């Protein structure tokens, strides 16, 4: 069970955990975030309570190094730093455990959410996402454009999700045009999952991260990103049995998980409909249909 | 965006453009079958691709032989459409192709957009006009190229005759959409009015008749009384 330490919380602000979320006060006594779980990626957040404007956060895997936050009064944020001196860091956090300055993970034991939203994400992978290569953890914020939109300024600060266009030379076949439109298989099987991605797993992947960034800093790019890739896979009539039972799950869970009051700015009504009720794959996803029907029989 | 009355001047400025209607692609006669239950029987139909300031009008010919065997033709007919658009445009020097295509119906701009990703410089457009080239089967020389037509064909019409010799492209446009609104509405008495005087006749290489610029004005005021009379025939006012 790993430890993110904090040197002090000289601003006060919403401090996020995963799904789970906690308020500090100006210069509260507040020392980090013990009993982590190991297994998985994790992100901690952070919304100012004096300019809610940039929810910011970084992605992070313990087992890939000891890091800390330590509050940055020139840029005038809470930075994500790695501590290379093992010893050091072993004895601030015994320091800080001893005089009980920290909050515990708050996990139930029953309870898998985590795991189910993070399943296929990868630090790995999301450090060829969000490029910045002298760091293990990954900085992401409410107002970082993706590739895609970058199309559509600053390449270094941007989401490098695998970009999707149902209209691209990529996503159609010279000579097969009604064909690849109004059946992506050629697209999803063919050129994204054995040409891109290589399995269903590195896709899943970017679906989960792209939906986590999209829920946790209201990060547009994401939520567009998100509902392409779930498209994508309804749209195509042709997909293996076993990801359209592992899709059901993974969105079961994401729809679980929003909170209600921002289904309006997190759902995209045309794509949902399309998925549930017109695709190929509108009978194939149960569990999905049934949390949606009983959670925003609006939007539907 | 989208072509109205705002932006119609437009439409004959120096950049190339076509007009597409796929309204004459798919057609069909319904009918009794000998178990009392109801089928259809394809007939030939035409794409109507026109350069508005020329005149110049591609008519693709759709033999019923395209359709055999299809599923799902009404969908079928806007991607046909769409492909046959994009081999006419493949098929014309660089320096003809149009920089822009407005399609009459919204449902063509997904097939034609795909079908012109090789093209991303050619705009596809919708248009707020409601314009009357469903009509374009009216003329009876068109009507005949297509109902004989043994083979999937394009033949090429000026469907301003000689027109723009005395008469602007918008002149041309507001006449050539006047006579087929006529056509639309009440092709009877339409053509009555084309042909009633036999001394006025159709050259071979016409569509219309070879009226005088004083003839074409009595013949434009009978079109407009006809619309006039099948509106307060229609709506009871």
């Amino acid at each position: 069970m790993n430890t993110v330490p904090f040197t002090s919380a000289p601003i006060e602000v919403t401090i996020g955990i995963d799904q789970y979320s906690f308020n500090v006060k100006e210069n509260q006594p507040f020392h980090g975030i013990k009993d982590i779980p190991i297994g998985h990626v994790h992100v901690i957040h952070f919304q100012h309570a004096d300019n809610s404007s940039m929810r910011y956060g970084y992605w992070f895997d313990c087992r890939m190094g000891n890091f800390y936050i330590q509050y940055d009064p020139k840029d005038g944020l809470y930075k994500m730093m790695e501590e290379r001196d093992g010893a050091k860091f072993e004895n601030i956090v015994h320091n800080f455990k001893e005089r009980q300055m920290m909050v515990s993970y708050p996990k139930i034991d029953e309870d898998d959410t985590w795991y189910n939203l993070t399943e296929f994400v990868q630090m790995d992978k999301i450090r060829k996402i969000v490029r910045k290569d002298e760091n293990q953890f990954s900085y992401v914020d409410s107002s970082m454009t993706t590739v895609q939109e970058n199309e559509l300024s600053d390449p270094a600060h941007s989401l490098n999700y695998t970009v999707i266009n149902f209209k691209s030379r990529e996503a159609i076949r010279p000579g097969h045009e009604m064909e690849d439109f109004l059946d992506k298989s050629y697209y999803l099987n063919t050129v994204m999952l054995q040409g891109i991605f290589k399995n269903s797993s590195n896709y899943f992947g970017e679906l989960q991260f792209a939906f986590l960034n999209a829920m946790f800093f209201g990060n547009y790019g994401s939520s567009l990103q998100w509902h392409a890739m779930i498209e994508l896979i309804c749209s195509s009539a042709t997909v293996p049995k076993h990801m359209l039972d592992k899709l059901d799950e993974i969105l079961y869970y994401q729809i679980k998980t929003l909170p209600e009051q921002y289904s309006d700015i997190l759902l995209n009504e045309r794509v949902w409909n399309i998925c549930l009720y017109s695709s190929f794959q509108k009978n194939s996803l149960h569990n999905t249909e049934k949390i949606m029907e009983n959670k925003y029989p609006e939007l539907l | 965006g989208a072509m109205n009355s705002s932006n119609y001047a437009e439409l004959f400025n120096n950049d190339i453009k076509l007009f597409v209607d796929d309204t004459n692609v798919y057609r069909v006669t319904v009918h009794k079958t000998f178990e009392g239950n109801v089928a259809t029987k394809a007939i030939n139909g035409c794409i109507f691709t026109l350069n508005p300031k020329t005149g110049h009008l591609f008519l693709k010919i759709i033999h019923t032989s395209v359709w055999a065997g299809q599923k799902r033709l009404s969908q079928l007919a806007k991607w046909k459409t769409a492909e046959e658009v994009s081999a006419l445009v493949r098929s014309l020097p660089k320096e003809e192709q149009p920089k822009q295509i407005i399609v009459t119906r919204k449902a063509m701009l997904d097939p034609l957009e795909v079908h012109m990703l090789d093209f991303p410089n050619i705009a596809i457009r919708p248009t707020e006009l409601r314009l009357p080239f469903s009509a374009a089967m009216s003329i009876d020389k068109l009507s005949d190229v297509v109902m004989k037509a043994t083979e999937p064909q394009m033949v090429l019409f000026n469907i301003y005759d000689d027109w723009l010799d005395r008469i602007s492209s918008y002149t041309a446009f507001s006449r050539l959409t006047l006579l087929l609104r006529a056509l639309k509405t009440n092709e009877e008495s339409a053509k009555m009015i084309l042909l009633s005087d036999p001394t006025i006749t159709i050259k071979s290489y016409h569509l219309w008749p070879s009226f005088t610029d004083e003839q074409w004005i009595t013949i434009e005021s009978q079109m407009r009384d006809l619309i006039l009379t099948e509106y307060g025939r229609k709506y009871n006012v």
